[PDB]
């Protein structure tokens, strides 16, 4: 029961993570693509790309990074602090109808 | 190369089964 | 369309926005290109992957 | 007046939208409708039933539930729960909450036929 | 050996704003069918890992 | 002085009739389970290799 509601919980906050750390692997496939221009072109050729590279940040990655989280945009289900609270015993006794 | 590199392969497996 | 940019801004509110590339052979008899142009991508029950 | 079939103007008519009863079929139509609204006929879609629970996560376990007679938790994936299902969140309403839905589209009218049925009670949101 | 042409193409593709997010993680594309996963409204995409 | 002469345990079985026809070979059962499997008509049921 408490990893279904562990997951409830975690399973949103990592896909969260997971969902900017998608803008950080294309983020980072911008800088290793880049790095593979400047060992590679023509001095002509690093200023035709270098403003393409400038309109390319500026167009798949211009807008405000939609990837809001505070408390709030999170549903109610994130505020919650589970606990757990009882006693086993083994007991030699009767049934005391 | 070129920094990046060592940040890229630790965040390409993007599922986080950690 | 108008009508396919103003619903795709109300769908995604708090998602990314990834551009995927999409092949015109891959896709079906239902979502042919002269179909694409007046409602859209129509992805059915069970999903086109991207 | 066809064109744009506009989601916020479709309606949900039928019987069974808020009541529901448990192994039996439970039918509800949607209707779609343009901006201004006049009945599309040709407004070839999918229509989807996502379920989400509501509630707040309780159990029970209790050793030895018969010297107890604590009905409430002897079947241990709380199948004997107390009353109706309201506000109970176990696993059960968490991992598989799947009342199985099928929509029968006509072929140039305009509602679609929706048909579910759960094997629980309880109270839960239908995101139509 | 060989001068290639390399027979160019007529590569016709869309280029689809595809807003996926808070994507669950899911094995290969055989349970990622939609008749057999059924996601909640929170989680809005599938992640095919392998 | 128990586990080696293994005293008895009793068990609870249930022999059912299964109506196996016309069943489809196919490998391990990680993914011959139903979140993937299709299970296509003209069968019913789904034989396993090793």
């Amino acid at each position: 029961q408490l990893s279904a509601m562990k997951e409830r919980k975690t399973n949103y906050l990592l896909a969260v993570k997971r969902e900017l750390l998608s803008e950080m692997l294309v983020i980072e496939w911008m800088e290793t693509f880049f790095a593979h221009l400047r060992l590679s072109l023509s001095p002509a050729e690093f200023l035709s790309y270098k403003h393409k590279f400038d309109l390319a940040a500026a167009n798949i990655f211009g807008g405000a990074v939609r990837v809001d989280v505070d408390l709030d945009s999170m549903p109610a289900w994130m505020s919650e602090k589970f606990i757990l609270q009882g006693s086993f015993s083994v007991t030699t006794a009767p049934y005391a109808v | 190369t070129t920094s990046s590199a060592d940040r890229f392969d630790r965040l390409r497996d993007i599922s986080l089964k950690n | 369309t108008p009508h396919l940019v103003s619903a795709f801004e109300r769908r995604t509110q708090g998602r990314l926005l990834t551009y995927s590339f999409v092949d015109t052979a891959s896709l079906d008899e239902d979502n042919s290109l002269q179909d694409i142009a007046r409602r859209g991508l129509k992805i059915p029950m069970t999903g086109m992957r991207f | 007046g066809a064109g744009p079939v506009d989601a916020q103007m479709c309606v949900a008519e039928g019987a069974n939208l808020t009541v529901g009863h448990v192994g039996e079929w439970n039918m509800f139509e949607v209707r779609v409708r343009n901006r201004r609204g006049e009945e599309v006929a040709d407004a070839d879609g999918a229509v989807a039933l996502c379920f989400s629970p509501l509630g707040e996560p309780q159990y029970s376990f209790v050793a030895d539930p018969t010297s107890s007679l604590s009905v409430d938790a002897y079947r241990m994936d709380t199948m004997l729960i107390g009353g109706g299902r309201v506000g109970v969140i176990t696993k059960t309403e968490l991992t598989s909450l799947t009342p199985e839905w099928a929509v029968e589209k006509t072929e140039g009218d305009c509602v679609y036929r929706v048909k579910y049925r759960h094997t629980r009670p309880g109270f839960v949101l239908m995101h139509v | 050996s060989q001068l290639l042409t390399g027979e160019r193409r007529i590569f016709e593709y869309l280029l689809c704003q595809v807003g996926v997010g808070r994507s669950v993680v899911v094995e290969d594309e055989k349970e990622a069918c939609g008749s057999r996963f059924s996601l909640l409204w929170e989680y809005d995409s599938a992640y095919l890992e392998k």
